[PDB]
């Protein structure tokens, strides 16, 4: 057995064995995680209107 | 060159911000874009206008347009006003000094509301960034930041310092304990967003998007972990549009409280809280009626609770205007009558009052006694023209033309008219021509102060553009009907000839020499007619979109044209050839001016930017960004000194030319923390640092944190370099880690490895030491490490065989 | 959108919507303004000929050719009220969870975290509850709360423990929680719950690895016992 992706679409499970449900993450935490994933994938005419 | 600088801003009675009212019946401070306006209701005139500085167009002035002030907050006792702006900065201007004394910037976005505390020491500021900052005036800094709200704060109520209520565009009420610095209780205002929040003692009224408005009872000392704020009843206001803002006002003499709901609709509904005794009798009346109905006693209670909210609040009256109400505020309450000032969206303020007796107000309908329209136009000024003497500035809007003397800056007379598209100042200046959307021509006279004669059938459709010759005898009119009409003046106006054209005339526009006349058409080609011979000379081609403005150089050898394609083309007369095409404004350039007797030209666009270019250079001398909203019109003075530009928000504006390495970090970490331990122990023996106090964690925990910060790969060599005299300190620290069993169990593995790399490193040197006390430390540390490691093995072990049992049992069951 | 011929069409909710019945036996509710199928009702197995509506379509009566009547009752306000209450309850849980964790009421915070399905708060609740448990397995209140967990909550908790067990930096929290499960439940009931065994299978090999470790950490420690005996000389 090896930890993989989160079975629920509403959670983030890392290979570290830690799971993160989205609703409870802070906005600042969500931003950095999104950027972390981004780094992960990166290396991997009408007449009246014209006057008026 | 000479820098064009903005002299005077006027024509705006008010802007989009909350009104500030004070009694001396009072004095109203209105917002004027970035600038702040003071007005007096008694005289209905502007007392003074407060500009922070950085005049538009100046080198110090920022290229970006100055931000309109989002909110106005003033404490009458301190006599200081504070204004928040769109960028999130707060400017605190003293009422008397009329200049800034303090600047706060803690909001990443525009600020919704600003709240002064009762003492005046500090301010709670809430913003669209969902961060609310508690600014201390003496401290000039935010004590704490309130971010639990996921969206903009529509409002927040902080009558009591210890507890605060906040409503936000997330739709959520949040109870904030200012000691805790975190929100204790949170609940939904509405499924939709709550825009209005006000509280009267326990009852707390919140206005959702739809007509329904909920009342929450709050018991600040409930402290049951829940139900601090609880719903009494939900009452439907008459207006469907959401309630932006709500206030209570109460009369001390009669003990009567009234509250209005500032509906996004123009109608403003005001309701009266029935007397508790009058509530009881009404309840006793309603039950008697419900007995007459024959409803069951349980149903009687259900009707009462539904009518409970109606029992507390009685509809008092509703205030209707002609136009939408941008802001409102209780001014005063008297036993005879209430007063209220409200600022409309179209920039006039009217002061309503309600005489009342007992339950039903005496006044059948609200009456505005004070109103101001003489400095401000409800309708945006479509066309502006300047007098030849340059004394008098003409500003033509829909339903009104306003003429202002540049020196006085006050309107001299106002003319009633229609939806005027274009304005022209007659020859000699005793008169003005406008062209309306109805098509009827207008002849105005400055001397008489009124329209002379309106020719209803002068033209079929609307005159969209209009001209006058240099001599002025001949009048040319441009329109959508696709037909130009020529009109001549006599000591009466007669129509000399009519020109048929294929396409709608966007711009009739004439040369000074009167040699030729340009025509702008929706077909994106600008034809040129000789005006004297009346025959077509040349047509501009290649305009992506129709030409919004046409322009002839002073020498008359160039034709500058600004187009809806947002590009300006400059065509030479001799051959009708564009020398250069310039995408100046990111939005379309509506009108373009010259500097008289110069190749330079000024431009205006819906982006509100004004740009100054030179013909020989073909580049822009200076960029101007002062206009908050789109500038509809641009005018050039006959002198050329002052260039008039008017915004969509009614702003009339005129421009005039002038290191420690890892491992070592562990060492001093040992020195600092250990030095404290001996100090504590020495103090302990007696009875029988500044950074650390800022750290506010125990020395061993701080040493422990440093240990985690040190990299494990570079841990070994870090422990290698570490001298033995420090190791005695390290053993002493590990001894102190043990005294708190919890601290070890948190990081037992890392602590163990480190003590092990030490003992192996200095084993031969350690055996040399014969100090008995060190042995007692070595005795003690051993025993509990063994207990801790044994306990983990005991707990770790217990799982494997027991879990082996259930797997074996299931295997036997399912084999 | 109808697979077969439409035999009846009636307006409901005034101008806003239309209901249609087809030979396929399926009743479709459309939006007149947008012309899209909002809802599909399938209570019959044969073509529908008659469609009667009352109170602006609040009651819809459809008769099957086989002879079956489906009496449809409008309830939209009923479900809309329900989802509003569920949203109302959910906020009270997250806010109460925040107040408990700040106060340190782990036993109540545990229950809220499990219901809300909150891992790190769950992990934080157990971790700092353990630290207090250092300062029977966790404490008398939380040991009782974990015992009352139903089969669904049990399945959720151990899956977290499996994931925690894989990491050597968080296995300690997992093991004590699993110990309380075995200590405060009938293991026979633990076996019969479906899905237990497979998650259960994954945690021995990591648990045994932790046992090979720790014991080595345990074995090495007699270097100190070598140190003291060297002093005694």
């Amino acid at each position: 057995y090896n930890v993989g992706k989160a079975e629920k679409d509403g959670e983030i499970r890392l290979k570290n064995g830690v799971a993160m449900s989205k609703e409870e993450l802070t906005r600042e935490d969500k931003n950095r995680l999104r950027r972390a994933l981004k780094r992960k994938r990166s290396k991997a005419p009408d007449s009246t209107n014209i006057k008026l | 060159y000479q820098r064009f600088e903005q002299a005077a801003a006027f024509g705006v009675i008010a802007s989009n911000a909350n009104c500030v009212w004070i009694p001396a019946p009072g004095q109203l401070i209105t917002s004027a874009l970035e600038d702040v306006n003071i007005w007096d209701i008694k005289t209905g005139d502007l007392v003074s206008k407060l500009s922070d500085g950085l005049p538009p167009g100046a080198s110090d002035a920022r290229g970006a347009k100055p931000a309109e002030c989002t909110y106005l907050e003033a404490h009458k006792d301190t006599d200081l006003l504070a204004v928040g702006y769109a960028d999130g900065v707060i400017k605190v201007w003293d009422l008397m000094s009329k200049t800034v004394l303090l600047n706060f910037n803690g909001h990443k976005a525009a600020i919704t509301l600003l709240q002064f505390d009762g003492t005046g020491t500090r301010l709670i500021s809430g913003s669209k960034d969902s961060n609310i900052i508690v600014w201390d005036l003496v401290g000039e800094v935010g004590l704490y930041k309130l971010r639990s709200h996921k969206d903009s704060i529509t409002g927040f109520w902080c009558q009591g310092e210890d507890w605060l209520i906040s409503t936000s565009k997330d739709g959520m009420i949040k109870l904030w304990d200012l000691k805790t610095h975190q929100c204790i209780e949170t609940h939904i205002a509405h499924t939709g967003e709550c825009w209005g929040l006000a509280v009267k003692d326990d009852l707390l009224i919140t206005t959702g998007t739809d007509s329904q408005v909920k009342i929450w009872k709050l018991d600040i000392e409930n402290d049951k972990m829940g139900g601090k704020l609880t719903e009494m009843g939900i009452f439907e206001k008459q207006s469907k549009q959401r309630g932006l803002k709500i206030e209570f006002i109460t009369n001390s003499s009669d003990k009567t409280s009234f509250f209005y709901i500032q509906n996004a609709d123009k109608t403003i509904e005001t309701f009266r809280i029935r007397k508790e005794e009058e509530i009881a009798r009404g309840l006793k009346k309603r039950e008697k009626r419900l007995k007459e109905k024959g409803l069951t006693e349980e149903e009687i209670a259900k009707s009462i609770k539904e009518s409970y909210s109606s029992f507390i609040l009685h509809p008092f009256q509703t205030i209707r205007s002609l136009y939408k109400i941008k802001s409102a505020s209780w001014t005063t309450v008297s036993s005879s009558k209430l007063e209220l000032v409200l600022t409309t969206s179209s920039n006039t303020i009217e002061y309503y009052s309600i005489p009342y007796e007992k339950r039903d107000p005496t006044s059948p309908a609200p009456l505005k006694t004070h109103t101001i329209e003489l400095q401000g136009q409800r309708t945006d000024v479509r066309s502006i023209d300047i007098s030849d003497d340059n004394k008098l500035l003409a500003t033509a809007s829909n339903g009104s033309l306003k003429i202002w003397n540049i020196k006085t800056h006050k309107c001299i007379r106002t003319f009633e008219c229609g939806y005027a598209l274009t304005c022209k100042f007659l020859p000699g200046g005793l008169l003005v021509i406008l062209g309306t959307r109805n098509g009827e021509l207008q002849l105005f006279d400055l001397a008489s102060s009124s329209l002379l004669d309106t020719i209803e059938d002068a033209h079929d459709a609307a005159i969209w553009s209009l001209d006058l010759t240099s001599d002025g005898k001949r009048l040319v009119t441009g329109s959508a009907d696709k037909t130009v009409k020529f009109w001549d003046f006599k000591v009466k106006l007669h129509h000399d000839t009519t020109l048929e054209l294929t396409d709608d005339i966007l711009c009739v526009r004439v040369s000074p020499d009167d040699r030729y006349l340009a025509i702008s058409l929706l077909d994106n080609t600008v034809k040129v007619f000789f005006l004297d011979s009346m025959k077509f000379y040349l047509s501009l081609y290649g305009h992506k979109l129709p030409v919004l403005s046409i322009d002839i150089s002073f020498d008359s050898k160039m034709i500058i044209t600004s187009s809806a394609d947002k590009n300006i083309k400059i065509w030479g007369l001799d051959f009708g050839d564009c020398h250069k095409s310039l995408f100046a404004h990111q939005d379309s350039i509506m009108n373009v001016k010259f500097l008289p007797q110069s190749h330079n030209f000024f431009s205006c666009s819906k982006d509100a930017v004004v740009k100054y270019w030179d013909g020989e250079k073909f580049e822009c001398i200076q960029k101007l960004y002062a206009h908050q909203s789109e500038v509809w019109a641009l005018a050039v003075a006959t002198d050329g000194g002052f260039v008039v530009s008017s915004s969509h928000d009614h702003s009339i504006r005129i421009w005039e030319e002038t290191s420690l390495k890892a491992g070592e970090r562990l060492m001093e970490a040992l020195d600092l923390g250990i030095a404290e331990i001996e100090g504590l122990e020495a103090y302990n023996r007696d009875m029988k640092n500044a950074v650390l106090i800022a750290v506010n964690k125990t020395p061993e925990q701080y040493i422990m944190d440093t240990l985690l910060r040190i990299r494990m790969s570079q841990l070994e060599d870090a422990l290698m370099v570490m001298p033995f005299s420090y190791v005695l300190k390290f053993l002493k620290f590990i001894d102190t880690v043990m005294q708190n069993k919890t601290l070890l169990h948190s990081h037992l593995p890392l602590i163990c490895k480190n003590l092990f790399f030490i003992i192996k490193f200095n084993h031969k040197e350690l055996v040399s030491q014969k100090n008995e006390e060190l042995k007692l430390q070595i005795n003690r540390v051993k025993t509990e490490l063994r207990s801790a490691l044994k306990s983990t093995e005991d707990d770790l072990g217990f799982n494997v065989q027991g879990l082996k049992f259930v797997k074996q049992q299931w295997n036997l069951r399912h084999n | 959108g109808h697979t077969n011929a439409v035999q009846r069409c009636s307006f409901i909710n005034k101008q806003k919507q239309l209901i249609s019945c087809g030979a396929d036996g399926l009743i479709k509710i459309w939006d007149c303004s947008s012309g899209e199928c909002l809802k599909t009702l399938d209570g019959h197995n044969n073509r529908l000929w008659a469609l009667s509506t009352m109170n602006d379509g609040d009651m819809i009566v459809s008769a099957d050719a086989d002879g079956v009547f489906q009496f449809w009752k409008d309830c939209t306000e009923q479900e809309i009220e329900e989802e509003q209450e569920k949203a109302k309850l959910q906020v009270e849980q997250e806010q109460s969870l925040q107040n408990y964790m700040s106060k340190g009421d782990w036993t109540n915070a545990f229950l809220l975290a499990m219901t809300l399905d909150h891992p790190m708060r769950l992990f934080n609740v157990l971790k700092r509850a353990l630290g207090e448990s250092r300062s029977v397995i966790f404490n008398e209140e939380l040991d009782q709360a974990i015992s009352i967990l139903n089969d669904e909550q049990l399945i959720l908790l151990m899956k977290r423990c499996r994931d925690w067990n894989t990491n050597a930096k968080t296995h300690t929290i997992a093991q004590r929680t699993i110990r309380c499960i075995l200590m405060h439940h009938n293991i026979a009931k633990l076996s019969e719950i479906p899905g237990m065994v497979k998650i259960v299978d994954a945690i021995i090999p990591y648990t045994q690895r932790h046992f090979t470790r720790v014991d080595n950490l345990v074995e090495q420690s007699y270097i100190l016992d070598y140190a003291l005996v060297e002093m005694d000389k």
